[PDB]
């Protein structure tokens, strides 16, 4: 069995600049003359692709700005210059000895300006269920640090996070907080403190209201 | 060019289960077909190659016991079959084909989630979420196995759509929520509980 | 009189195939009258299910022949049979203009397993084979006809892509000894025409080899360490097992790196590599070669020691 | 709304081509309607054409030699109807498992940078068919700086089989400075070029280590003796290798030595064969096994002297 | 896949003369095409090669001043230039072709006969033979010059039992050969051979 | 200059027994571990054509009865079993190195039962004013051919062995320049010799 390690685990790249990921392996991977390592990359949700094989060739269909270099033990992967479309996790392959392994990989993330969260909320007509949720939802904002705190009766107390991956448009990241005795309090505010906000910013609603 | 794999799964502990892949076009030089494993969140393990022509099978040791591969070229289908399944044996699985001259993955699987658990399938619960640019969504919570997909109008509204990655609550059930920026209808879809649901993103 | 030829699609601006494969006959320039047409796939009659005629009138008729990607690249042979009142025109798929081409290796028994083991075994090898093409049989025949033991069969994935299937055949040890000689016939359906090889022992002079061990020096940072070498050369013919010997016992190929024999102005280099422990135990080892013209029992050696 | 698609010639029975390869172009509402042949792009002449009218059907017909046709061109059936244009185009069909070209760059012997000190690249192509002789390969420096003028030779081989090799000198100062050089091929067959690039080698280099032995006097070679050499441990694989008697160098054709194989550890390993006469060890009892590698000590040589007695 | 050559030639002492060699067909991926001299009754003996595509060429050691080869890529024709004829020259040449990834040759010529002298160019005579009484009937070639002529039954209709016998000098230096076929006892039908000499553009027939 | 010496240059098998011809060459044909010796045979007024290359292969369209072995220095060519057809002269070639070489050749002849020669007299043409005296089909080719026993003025000339027949023709011209003429014949198959006259009319 030979393993590989890559090398960063995770770097932050802005636009104009080169990024650089290395890779080494157990055994040398060339083989009479020839090299058998690859360079996948994978985005959320999709299967990978494949942006470099024999550690010096680029696939079809591949702009310009990767290519790669190395021999033996040491690979070298370069992005320049990164474009907003290419925060993945990218891995490392061999393919000369059996069984085939891969690297550890390595998430790229895109680091751009400053942007505030814009802040909505949204209460339970789910009434019905038996149970209420309140969600809290902040849509393209960076980077990804933010806090959210739930006030019940302007005061903090049973909840949950999600935050979906960095977007390739957009290049901002989004997050949802779900918050689960309802109808024994009266007023509801989301609580959210952002960098990209001078001051902190709360949305509120009063229980059927209207 | 591309290849299809099987649906969604939900295995008990200790069974067996059977993945499927096909692959599209003919390419008369033949192929090879891989499976790699991966867990969400973890490095891709090489599980072994199998070729449909002759049928010949070689394993990763540490996959012996728990995968046997198996093809037919009559229709550019491939099987695999993992046996005493484990919490630690659920994972995704891809399936990936080596062409002739080839040393590196030309085309990938979609993939197949599959979950090792003894709890029966339970479908989801849609619910909107009712509100210069104002937003508009829909929350699906309660769900089991993962995974459950939803999207707007089949696409009708596709730009400022964000729905979020699955939640596990902890009664054990998932929970997802997706959203929409506007200055519409919801399709939830839930294989696993044979349940499409449709919901629209209007006041109430 | 008419006349026929044949068309076919066009390939893909970049060279691709078309799902479909479409043979057009084209019969024009005949005196108009009863007019039959059949399709023969490598002279059978191919069903009429897959053509579709269209006749007008001189007088001319076109036959369209729907084929898959798999049959045409099959290559096979399809003939536009008129019969008018028989010509006809053929077409296959078009061979390559540089073809790489098969190639088959037939090895011979090593002297270790002819001599010693008195076991030989010849193998018959296949390499650069596609996925497909992966079923090509070896089967084994004699230039006598008498009956040949079973053979074993096992196919191999490499680096590159390719594959390679090996078939290893045992003989008889006073057979192959008088001069038998025996035949691997590989045959692919996709292959078009059969390849052929055939091995025999050797017919030519025979001279016992010359063994001769030595020891590299000390070189500095070289104690944990040390390199044997071994030299054997003027024998006759290339047919040689080397081995290596320590405790009186035999070590296996990946210790030592041993030479492909050539030509002498045939000798070979040999190169294994000790350890500390390894001397202090047994300081000796056997540097054994065995060939047809050695003595007493085909085998001749030296030994060397570290110290 | 005109429909454009185009059929070739079919092979003969046993997949041979015709001498020549015809290729119709099948042409919707009538009006104004005009073909156009373009081969790789280029306007060919409307004299290799021949076009037919039907109120309506219009097709036209060109024919190719087999060697144009064979050389991966392709051809482009350009319609004009009534306005805008509409295009459809056609190659050759792919071979399935092609050999396709081979090319090596070797580096200087280090005989030639060190000892004589001017060094030699070559650009060598390997296997290809009598026909693929005219291609020309052209030098190119990444610099941008011109290059000397080079040797071209091609040679029959035993299987059949064409070999033209290409021999290039470069300047000493300019290889050791991290210098990239790439061989361009061309041929009219090959659609695409061709192009490889070497370099010196850069990484950790050691120094070689020489052994030399004298073969005890075997009963049956009254006036003839073998002297063998071990050269190992040496990084990286760039090495030359010399034997010496009696103050003057034996040609290469002299000694059978083989090439570098890495050791089990660290470093590479060469052995080396001299047969030498009764009459060559009376006249100075004395012969050297020197090489030259990079990291070899002082001068880039080491050598050790043997003699048969 | 044939190749034909030029057919008989005659030259004066110190001359030179030109033979030609095409292929039919179109081959891709090239091909070399050597010549080889046989002397009468002797070793075959090799001469050269040239690769038509380049014009590369490689010549033997003995007729490095005796023979040219030359070749031009369209045509598929090859030529082979001897210089200073002598009666040594007096052979059989071959043209072979050897083809790509070959270690051997795979198509061969029909020969060219070249006839080094300084006799005169001779037409033949041709005297029937008469059938007295399984029925025989022959035809006599007498004094011409130079070798060969060809000989044809029934103009090509009759070809089974036939012997055409080789020529032979004879006094005046003037060459001789006999042709004869059997035919059944009846014979019924007529018998009649057609001569052709290449080199004096002269063809008779006669009848038995 | 590699030179090849195959032995015999002449041996005689009967049909149906076992031929067996030799090359010997100067210097290893072999080269990269392959042999690149080569075997041709030579019909009367034809070209040569290959019969087997690479000493062990045989070459598409030839019998199985032709069986090649050998490598380095000695080769061997082997016919079984002989038929009538194969009656030409065999050349093995090398393919080695430049210049390539031919063997001095070997020609192989069909033995059979013997058979006797149709003698006929032919006189000669009017239009000449040349006696002829053919022997035709006859084995093997050890032939002797105004009541005036002569010498020196008749020419010979002999066929090759047929193809199919496997046997021998003899032609001789009788000259006579501007009245009894006849033709002797002695063979080896025939019990006594016979004669053919004709008339000087
Ligand atoms: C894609 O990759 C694959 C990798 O698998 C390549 O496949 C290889 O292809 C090569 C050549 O195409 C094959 O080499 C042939 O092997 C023949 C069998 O040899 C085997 O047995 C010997 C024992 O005798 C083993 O020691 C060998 O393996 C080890 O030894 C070598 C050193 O030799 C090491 O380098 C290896 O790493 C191994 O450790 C082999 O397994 C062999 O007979 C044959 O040799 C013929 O040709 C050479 C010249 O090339 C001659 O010198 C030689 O004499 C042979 O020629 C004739 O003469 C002998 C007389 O003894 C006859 O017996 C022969 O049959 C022959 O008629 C050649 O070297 C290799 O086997 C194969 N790999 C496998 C696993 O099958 C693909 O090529 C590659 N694709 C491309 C496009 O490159
Ligand atoms: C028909 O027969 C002919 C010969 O009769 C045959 O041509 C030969 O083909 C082979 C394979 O294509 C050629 O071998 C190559 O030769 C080059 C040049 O080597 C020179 O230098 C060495 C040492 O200095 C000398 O010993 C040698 O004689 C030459 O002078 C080699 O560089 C090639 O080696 C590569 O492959 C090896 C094994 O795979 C590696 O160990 C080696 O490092 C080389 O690797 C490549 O990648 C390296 C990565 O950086 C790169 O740096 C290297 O430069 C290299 O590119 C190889 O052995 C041989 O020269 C040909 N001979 C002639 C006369 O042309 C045909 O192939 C044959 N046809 C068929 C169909 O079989």
């Amino acid at each position: 069995d030979i393993v590989l390690t890559q090398s960063p685990a995770s770097l932050a790249v802005s636009l104009g600049q080169r990024a650089t990921i290395s890779c080494k392996a157990s055994q040398s991977v060339d083989y009479d003359g020839d090299t058998y390592m690859n360079w996948y990359h994978q985005k959320p949700g999709q299967p990978p692709k494949l942006l470099i094989y024999a550690a010096s060739n680029l696939d079809s269909g591949i702009p310009a700005r990767f290519s790669g270099s190395g021999s033996g033990t040491d690979f070298t992967l370069n992005i320049h210059p990164v474009e907003e479309e290419d925060a993945a996790t990218y891995y490392c392959q061999q393919t000369n000895e059996d069984p085939w392994t891969f690297g550890g990989g390595t998430k790229l993330e895109i680091k751009r300006t400053v942007a505030a969260p814009s802040v909505f909320i949204f209460p339970p007509e789910q009434l019905k269920s038996g149970t209420a949720s309140v969600v809290c939802l902040l849509n393209n904002f960076y980077p990804r640090e933010a806090k959210v705190q739930w006030k019940v009766d302007n005061a903090l107390q049973n909840s949950q996070e999600s935050v979906t991956e960095q977007d390739s448009k957009d290049s901002t990241y989004s997050l949802s907080s779900t918050l689960t005795d309802y109808e024994k309090h009266k007023v509801y505010a989301c609580e959210v403190t952002h960098q990209g906000l001078s001051s902190p910013v709360t949305k509120s609603f009063n229980r059927g209201e209207c | 060019v591309q290849l299809q794999q099987s649906g969604a799964e939900l295995a008990k502990p200790g069974a067996s289960v059977m993945l499927s892949c096909k692959a599209s076009g003919y390419t008369f030089n033949g192929y090879w077909m891989h499976w790699v494993k991966q867990r969400p969140g973890q490095d891709l393990e090489w599980i072994g190659y199998i070729n449909p022509t002759t049928g010949h099978t070689e394993y990763n040791q540490k996959f012996k016991d728990k995968a046997t591969l198996t093809a037919d070229e009559s229709s550019n289908t491939a099987y695999i079959e993992l046996s005493s399944l484990t919490s630690d044996d659920s994972a995704v699985y891809y399936c990936a084909r080596q062409e002739y001259r080839h040393s590196w993955f030309a085309y990938w699987g979609q993939g197949t989630l599959v979950t090792v658990s003894a709890a029966s399938t339970k479908g989801p619960s849609v619910f909107p979420l009712a509100p210069g640019t104002a937003a508009l969504g829909c929350l699906v919570k309660d769900y089991f196995p993962e995974p459950v997909t939803v999207s707007w109008n089949s696409g009708a509204l596709t730009s400022g759509v964000h729905t979020f990655p699955a939640v596990l609550q902890s009664s054990g059930l998932y929970s997802l929520s997706s959203v929409v920026t506007v200055p519409y209808i919801c399709n939830v879809n839930h294989k696993p509980s044979n349940t499409k649901v449709d919901k629209k993103a209007e006041p109430k | 009189p008419p006349t026929v030829k044949i068309l076919q699609s066009s390939c893909d601006g970049g060279g691709h195939f078309p799902p479909t494969i479409q043979l057009l006959c084209l019969v024009s320039g005949y005196t108009p009258g009863t007019i039959q047409i059949t399709w023969l796939e490598d002279g059978q009659v191919m069903d009429v299910d897959l053509s579709t005629a269209s006749t007008t009138q001189l007088a001319s008729t076109q036959s369209e022949l729907t084929l898959s990607q798999k049959h045409w690249l099959s290559d096979r042979t399809y003939t536009c049979q008129v019969t008018y009142q028989t010509f006809e025109d053929s077409t296959k798929k078009c061979a390559d203009s540089n073809p790489r081409g098969v190639s088959a290796y037939l090895s011979r028994p090593s002297p270790f397993d002819l001599f010693i083991r008195k076991s030989p075994t010849i193998t018959c090898l296949v390499v650069d084979l596609a996925p497909s093409k992966g079923t090509v049989q070896l089967t084994w025949s004699r230039a006598s006809g008498k009956p040949v033991n079973h053979s074993t069969r096992k196919e191999e994935k490499q680096r590159n892509g390719t594959l390679t299937v090996t078939s290893t055949l045992p003989v008889g040890t006073r057979d192959w000894i008088e001069g038998e000689t025996y035949q691997c016939r590989v045959t692919h359906p996709h292959l078009p025409r059969a390849l052929m090889r055939s091995t025999t022992k050797t017919s030519g002079p025979r001279a016992a080899p010359e063994v001769y061990a030595f020891a590299t020096p000390e070189w500095p940072g070289s104690r944990d360490k040390r390199t044997l070498a071994c030299l054997i050369q003027n024998f006759m013919p290339e047919d040689i097992s080397v081995q290596w010997l320590h405790n009186e016992v035999q070590l296996p190929d990946a210790r030592h790196s041993t030479t492909q024999p050539r030509k002498t102005k045939f000798f070979v280099f040999s190169r294994l590599e000790v350890t500390r422990a390894e001397w202090e135990q047994k300081d000796e080892f056997i540097c054994r070669a065995v060939h047809e013209a050695a003595s007493p029992s085909q085998t001749v050696q030296r030994a060397v020691s570290v110290n």
